[PDB]
């Protein structure tokens, strides 16, 4: 459901649409939580401008489901954007990026005497309102980072 | 059964109040009456991958001192893991499989966190991990302040020598801020200064607490001073400026003292202090170091033992 | 004279247009290019379809053009990917990549003793068609790769 | 008195059925019913002059779990033939004088022989030496793979990795080649093939071999899987073009294996094996590891006491 | 002008047969008719960043036949490349703005390369860079060919040894594929073969090369018996399998070899050349050696001199 100027198909039968991404945040997501590891069909607009949104990245996947853990996520790259549950072609469900409990598997302890780098084990961090910004806890040493200096994988 | 009954004990973060005096009493307790036979049967696992003299030495004697034995290392260069190029996951995997618990010492944080993933029902103690946590030291920490206090609350508590890279303050501070009225003064180069996330957690508490440029002055309004060493091995190289003790303690600097000041320290002291202090009676370090005993002892007690020890 | 056959189209004003780009390769483009740093809205159709060509990634970027060398090193990534150049919404421009002689500065001699690594220079080999595959000579350490190895880097 | 009775254990080589089938049977009796006290008063030597994580920890909680006490060495570099250039033999001399038993691991071949030469009545009990001979291991091994199978005779066992210098398969070739209609699979790096003198063994015994070329034709066909690292540290530079593994198993190979099937590993192992496996149920070698205690056990249990234990 | 004035001599493929047949000329014509003073007062930088005997020295003294001073060092360890940290950019950067050309020897490959786009209008001349490319080895060795046989063409010349690895030889090869007639016997363990994009220009050319599995198939056959080094330095450890001479000549396989024959070898030879061989008329590794001078005078002559007349 796609509004006025020229035409674009960009909207499907079955998939997800992350709406209202902050520009340049589009690329990085595609990355970090691997939305292009899929087979189905993608559909990406970069720098689209709207009109609420100045110039909004956007993405959207055929077929394809998003986890409200997954979704949540985002949260801390877009956490303005709105997901929307689109099945036969019709809005099932508008949700949100809400602020999550932990982020396991990609995200880089920036500690280089952490354990979790030479062992094999999956990468964690508990997430934190400190004050114009969420904080980053290694689940292993103990120690805590801003989410902008944190790294990922 | 008791609260830390097949608990594993990795982070004082992890632990409450009513755990830590669980400990203590326990400690105070079993300094009365020892429970000779107490932990029979039973094999723990010394696993040290780090140097300590006071740390495994004073865990080994709780153990044989409850009639429990024991199996280990203290250095992982003969282990397969030392040559053979196994992880410490593998490492903990098969161990786990042969006793009831496992004591270990580690070069890097949350080693001991890695090891439970994989110790399985077998509990881990924790006997320092990089610059990250310290937990039984604490305990001795606690159970000598108490002693010589008679309290945990409301407290004078000057903290001097390395804290960013000190497990032991790292842990201690978060153990009385887990309790009230306790005033925190530290005394650290501006570098081995205390890590950020130690003062918010006491920032949100209320708990208050000052920097100071000297002992000098927070000398005459203080119960305890905690000393440490410069955490010398964790150090980079563009921290080597403070490698040589900054704060100096002697005998000459305590005549302000309270008369109940006590000097502690989690050993080793290089030149942090001088001998002279030794002579005097503020000093308690050594006995702080005896301490070490009743606390390892009460913890192996409880964690081990579903039923409250008698 | 105007928009493709299946139903997902945004045909730009001005700007290049990059389709038949073989499967899984448009988002290395879309970074190994950095053409997610302007502003100009780009549109991505990643895993589309083909039938005859199975599923293909198109670049669509409006009022930017590629360089006349940039698709000169797309000649390795995508051989069967085509450019179309356009203007006053339509097809203005028709280009397809062809192999260069020589190319640098994008490749990494994986000759590990080659001085290139060390020293502070710009690589450069030669591209001469084998049979199979483009083989590249390092400038330097004059050792000749296929580009299938000289393409891990 | 036991047939294994004051014995000293060095090579499976002299060996029999009758002989495993004994401490396998011990190994299960004991595992049901422990006997916590069945070796107090002896003192055993634990001497390692050579790397171990499993095969010298095992051993060690194995004496205390029946009761004995333990004495040893983890490196020989402490030992005054480490330091004063003393003989193994003078070494084995004195230290026969102490105690009732002598566990040791050698970077040689040969090694627990000579000490038997020493050694007087005092029995030895050969950890690993050199390439030769790792008897207990090949126990647990046994006891594993009849826990899973239900029998030693008939399998199909793969044996893969370093065979040239793995002391490990060295033995347990020739242990089930003491059992009857074996089928053995061997994949192995040419150079770091199995040996001439266990393949003889197996033809005129009339056991069946064939070389194979890779996991994937032996896999549908086999009960155990038998991996092996690389033992690197014991190669030869004309041979480090095998020192990084060749044949590497991950989960995916394992759709067409048996239900039944299990894959065992010595331990350690760095990428022969990749941690998926790990979830799969084939995997045992943890379990495997676990296993060790009983055998040890029982094995200790025969050698030091006369009476067939109860 | 001549050709070669103010040319770089890195790669022999930069080269054609005139470029060639003229340095053997002029070569030709110096070691007849010396010329004491022709380089007189120019001032020529030795910069060996890797052991050399032969190539340095013979360079060295090249210059000082030819009246040139020298100037340079015979190791890196004490330039402020080696202790400093300098580029080998910002190195031949300032050396170039000193001296009237270059002659460099490095470990890596391409080194020579990279010079010439620092030199600026000095000439760079590659006495080795890694195993790439030997040119003025090539030369004399040209030279020598042509002294003993009179031709340069229909020859057939046979290549034993570490071929991947050895600079000196993928050098020669293209040089004498510039010729007419020539046939290549290449003798090389597997692991060290010619390289492909060598062998590539042979075919390519309509060149007729064949491999041996050993020296005596082409004894009777080849004009030239090229011996060459295992060169254990750029050796990788997987390799290492490899690092002993697997063809050895001997004095006695030489029996049935053509009388005109002669043994050349760029040095030096560690065990894959008998000293028996030495004493044989077919021994010519010590006279090529020779005539480096001559080769090196001729080239220093050509490219620092815009019109030679002799
Ligand atoms: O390192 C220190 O100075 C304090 C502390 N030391 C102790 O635990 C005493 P020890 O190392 O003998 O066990 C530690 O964190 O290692
Ligand atoms: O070396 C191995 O990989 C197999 C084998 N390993 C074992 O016995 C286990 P560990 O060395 O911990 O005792 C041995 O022969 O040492
Ligand atoms: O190293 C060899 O075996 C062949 C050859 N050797 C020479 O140049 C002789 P030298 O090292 O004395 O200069 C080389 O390419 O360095
Ligand atoms: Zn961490
Ligand atoms: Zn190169």
């Amino acid at each position: 459901m796609t509004h006025d100027n020229k035409l674009q198909v960009e909207a499907i039968k079955r998939g997800t649409v992350i709406d209202h991404i902050p520009a340049q945040i589009g690329f990085k997501l595609l990355s970090l939580f691997k939305l292009t590891e899929t087979d189905q069909r993608i559909t990406i607009g970069l720098n689209l401008p709207s009109g609420e949104m100045g110039r909004k990245d956007l993405i959207k996947i055929e077929n394809t489901f998003l986890s409200e853990d997954q979704v949540d996520q985002l949260a801390l790259y877009a956490p303005q954007a709105t997901v929307n549950r689109i099945d036969n072609y019709e809005v099932v469900g508008k949700s949100r990026p809400s602020l999550p409990e932990r982020i396991d598997n990609v995200l880089v302890c920036p500690n280089s005497n952490c354990i979790s780098h030479a062992e094999p084990v999956s990468s964690s961090f508990a997430v934190r309102k400190r004050a114009n910004d969420i904080a980053l806890k290694c689940k292993y040493c103990e120690k805590e980072f801003s989410h902008n200096v944190v790294l990922a994988n | 059964a008791n609260p830390l009954y097949q608990k594993h004990i990795i982070s004082i973060n992890d632990l409450s109040r009513d755990d830590l005096n669980l400990v203590l009493a326990t400690a105070a307790k079993l300094k009365a009456n020892p429970q000779p036979e107490l932990l029979k049967h039973k094999v723990i696992a010394s696993c040290f991958f780090a140097a300590s003299t006071r740390t495994r030495l004073s865990f080994e004697t709780s153990m044989h001192r409850l009639g429990a034995s024991v199996v280990g290392f203290s250095d992982s260069a003969n282990t397969s893991l030392g040559k053979k190029g196994e992880t410490l996951a593998d490492t903990i995997s098969v161990i786990s499989t042969y006793v009831d618990a496992i004591v270990m010492r580690h070069p890097q944080e949350g080693a001991a966190r890695l090891a439970t993933e994989f110790s399985g029902n077998v509990p881990v103690l924790n006997a320092g991990d990089g610059s990250n946590q310290h937990p039984t030291q604490t305990l001795l920490d606690l159970f000598t302040i108490q002693e010589t206090q008679g309290r945990l609350d409301n407290l004078h508590v000057a903290m001097v020598g390395d804290l960013k890279y000190g497990r032991t303050v790292h842990s201690l501070t978060q153990a009385l801020a887990k309790f009230d009225g306790n005033r925190f003064y530290f005394i650290a180069p501006d570098a081995l200064a205390m890590p950020q996330y130690i003062l918010d957690m006491l920032d949100e508490k209320g708990i208050a607490w000052s920097l100071h440029s000297s002992i000098e002055e927070v000398m005459a309004e203080v119960d305890i001073l905690y000393m440490t060493r410069v955490q010398k091995e964790r150090l980079d190289p563009s921290e080597y400026a403070n490698v040589k003790a900054q704060f100096v303690l002697r005998a000459s600097d305590l005549h302000n003292a309270k008369a109940n000041m006590k000097v502690l320290h989690p050993l080793p002291r290089v030149d942090e202090i001088a001998t002279d202090v030794d002579k005097t009676p503020h000093a308690w370090y050594f006995q702080q170091a005896g301490n070490g005993i009743f606390a390892r002892q009460a913890l192996l007690a409880l964690v081990l033992n579903r039923d409250l020890v008698l």
